[PDB]
DNA sequence: TCGGATGTATATATCTGACACGTGCCTGGAGACTAGGGAGTAATCCCCTTGGCGGTTAAAACGCGGGGGACAGCGCGTACGTGCGTTTAAGCGGTGCTAGAGCTGTCTACGACCAATTGAGCGGCCTCGGCA
DNA sequence: TGCCGAGGCCGCTCAATTGGTCGTAGACAGCTCTAGCACCGCTTAAACGCACGTACGCGCTGTCCCCCGCGTTTTAACCGCCAAGGGGATTACTCCCTAGTCTCCAGGCACGTGTCAGATATATACATCCGA
């Protein structure tokens, strides 16, 4: 199947370069990423349904993640997402 | 414009007492009041935060019953009688 | 052509195409937007970086250089926001936070 | 006259367990909602139905927490709820870690 | 003849069919699935309405009000486990006192 | 308007009671609750069909989701209701 | 049958120790056995329902995680 | 003739079993229990070893959570010995009875 | 009790085993195009909601006594931690079968889309007996 | 004892129903080989009993204090009514977005490839706890 397991070492190396994941830490991390992605996705979905729209846009994900997370980490996630959005917009 | 200050006192002592009677408790310590006010405050904090986010997503300057009922449904405490 | 990747354009490390396929597969709606998978990849990578940094601290301080689920639950329980998000999760191989009620301590 | 403490207390428990009209005055609770709201987004607006729903939900949450803390205080062989009882009943339900 | 009538039921199977096809619960819906769903919904309505009508008529009243629905729900363990986190408007109380409270 | 069940909540009382009648307030509550139960059972059936890798949400999916939501006592009763409803639909065709 | 006694006294004693308790009452053993049997019954019912729907005879870990997640308490480390 | 003071060994095993992470219930008894409790729901079933391991982990986590909760409970009543009433109160507040 | 006994984190040599690394590849990811509709934008209109003002009155505040209950102390008898000896069955590692998970195919009914029809419950009336 | 919710009436229009098409989801058959199951015996880690001391759960008792209930006084909630204009909800229309298709190519994958940090076991000194 398709998952995020070959990526956790990459992202880890940029924060704690002198470390390494186990063979199951990657598995639990992958399951966690999967289910929180599913949570955010279904939130954005049943959010866009309320406004009678049928699609899911970046604004929907933004509203969903701000509605799903409290202040600090929420706003930091918003900042990261907006930075990525404008970065893609550049190219 | 519409500046506001200190509405937490709106939940008065006898109101809390009547709520507790409805809950089914005989005696009430004096220190219960302010802390249950704070509890109500944080509960309303979370609920209306979810509600106002719902509103902002819809590009609506007003809050509707559907907004708060969705917020409460997400909070794990659903509600009826409004849509 | 020119063979440029959307994830590469976003300067991220998560596969935006993969999360796009996940979105379209989970049928969360009838159609997904252009920037929606980009934003999702961004927020997911930020969450991953944060939790992995916390676990790396909670492991390296423990004189070990190999992250195991024990350290993951350390990092989760040692944060209020992560708790509020993942407090309803039981990580495999457990490892409940070490705490003792002060009244139980002796004189 | 002066009734023995306890007799009148039981009356307002069995009585309010039948009727269902709101126990919190409308205007103060509505003003409190306006207050706690304006911090998130300024000069909002509320449908009367919406604030009524807020009041209903908060009343339900409060009565639930109060019967739970009453169970707590009973378990301690007391009949007077105390802040420690509220804190314990909230911690067990899981909203204060 | 209509499927709802063909089923010998009271709910319009067309309504639940449109709901499912609009609820995006799947890409396509089954043939008899809406019929079965209408059946289970009609049975649940019948049960809850039996309970509410009893909890209202015993109160010497002929108008079912949400208070009676609350009585019906809070007096059935199955419905409770199904609808525990429900807070009905104009309801939300069950008459009971603990033992140690009475003198 | 709304396309809901409210035109049918009264007409089932005649099968469960005789003189009682619904209040204009309680009917909306019952309707919202029925919509909520409908959604909660449909999402479970859809999740189940997705787990089994199927994409069609057929009768058996609902038949299993209803016992997944409702425990034994009411679950099996509702199941039997659905089964006999399916039987009555099958035996009622163009040939009648 | 008596298979519930497989969860022995020192087992749940150590369990409660990890829970962070100092003293145990004798009846705690039976009470915990009962509540554990209830929790099993529920989760096993949901898992076997999942499997029965999948038209299988074994019980995959995946359906167990599905049952736990649907029950309210999720579980990681098993996908 | 040395002997530890009553209670200290409990503290030490608390520290140990909280620092460690491995399971605490013997595998085969728990597996036999899952078997005997499943066969009545549907006869002649099979279990992937990973599935029974997942059952084990989930049950350990649930029990340890309920135990720390009931410990808070029993503490709230000035006692240090958890009693069944504490378990009933914890389960009722958590809302499953 | 301070010192002695005991459980514990600390230092050091092992191998081995999960992990960093270069090699084809291929399949999914990216590019570009098109055709079609979801919704973004814009008038608009009228619903309601926010502001305010007067009474009026149920309800909240304040105070005061006084009794019930929270709480400290104690004692006492019981139930449980501690430790040592004893039984047992868990867990260890092989070992062999096989039912069933899982993968492939393929043929078929089955379910979405659509053109055409209609009567069923929906809009608005007329009128009667019970809920308040 | 009063008037509004609902039984009974009648006309409509659009959602349910029929008939039909056709692409495809999957039901079914078949084959493979994986992991679960039952069992075999061996070691010993751990559960089990028992005795014993003792920490504390509980019950009682006394005290002291602090909620309740009541009466009086204040107050602002509420209810009616009147403005009013802000924006919630609506329809119309365009366009700009996505789905889908085809082509093309490199990131991840599976492979083999070394390779050094990580768990093991023994000895060291320390933290801790409990006895004068």
């Amino acid at each position: 199947g398709d998952s995020f397991t070959p990526y956790f070492p990459r992202v880890l190396k940029q924060v704690h370069q002198g470390l390494s994941l186990s063979q199951e830490a990657v598995s639990v991390m992958d399951s966690m990423i999967h289910d929180i992605l599913d949570r955010i996705a279904t939130e954005a979905g049943q959010l866009a349904h309320y406004t009678k729209r049928v699609t899911i846009t970046s604004r929907d994900i933004q509203m969903a993640v701000r509605l799903l997370l409290p202040g600090k980490m929420g706003k930091l996630a918003e900042a990261q997402g907006t930075n990525a959005a404008l970065r893609t917009s550049l190219c | 414009r519409k500046v506001l200050r200190d509405n937490i006192q709106g939940i008065t002592k006898p109101a809390i007492r009547r709520l507790a009677r409805r809950g089914g408790v005989k005696r009430i310590s004096g220190l219960i009041y302010e802390e249950t006010r704070g509890v109500l405050k944080v509960f309303l904090e979370n609920v209306i935060r979810d509600a106002v986010t719902y509103t902002e997503h819809a590009k609506r300057k007003t809050v509707t019953a559907m907004d708060v009922v969705y917020a409460l449904k997400r909070q794990g405490r659903t509600l009826y009688g409004f849509g | 052509a020119k063979a440029k990747t959307r994830s590469s354009r976003a300067g991220l490390q998560f596969p935006v195409g993969r999360v796009h396929r996940l979105l379209r597969k989970g049928n969360y709606s009838e159609r997904v937007g252009a920037g929606a998978p980009v934003y999702l990849a961004a927020v997911l990578e930020y969450l991953t970086a944060e939790i992995l940094e916390l676990a790396g601290n909670a492991a390296r301080d423990n004189k070990k250089t190999r992250i195991i689920p024990r350290h993951l639950q350390l990092a989760i329980r040692n944060d209020e926001e992560l708790n509020k998000l993942l407090g309803r999760v039981t990580i495999a191989q457990g490892g409940v936070l070490p705490n003792i009620q002060a009244v139980l301590l002796p004189k | 006259h002066r009734y023995r403490p306890g007799t009148v207390a039981l009356r307002e428990i069995r009585r309010y367990q039948k009727s269902t009209e709101l126990l919190i005055r409308k205007l103060p609770f509505q003003r409190l909602v306006r207050e706690i709201a304006q911090d998130f987004k300024t000069d909002l607006r509320f449908q009367s139905s919406a604030v009524m729903a807020l009041q209903e939900a908060c009343e339900a949450y409060l009565v639930g927490l109060f019967e739970d803390t009453n169970l707590c205080a009973i378990h301690a062989k007391r009949v007077t709820i105390m802040p420690k009882d509220i804190q314990l009943a909230r911690r067990i339900r899981g909203e204060r870690a």
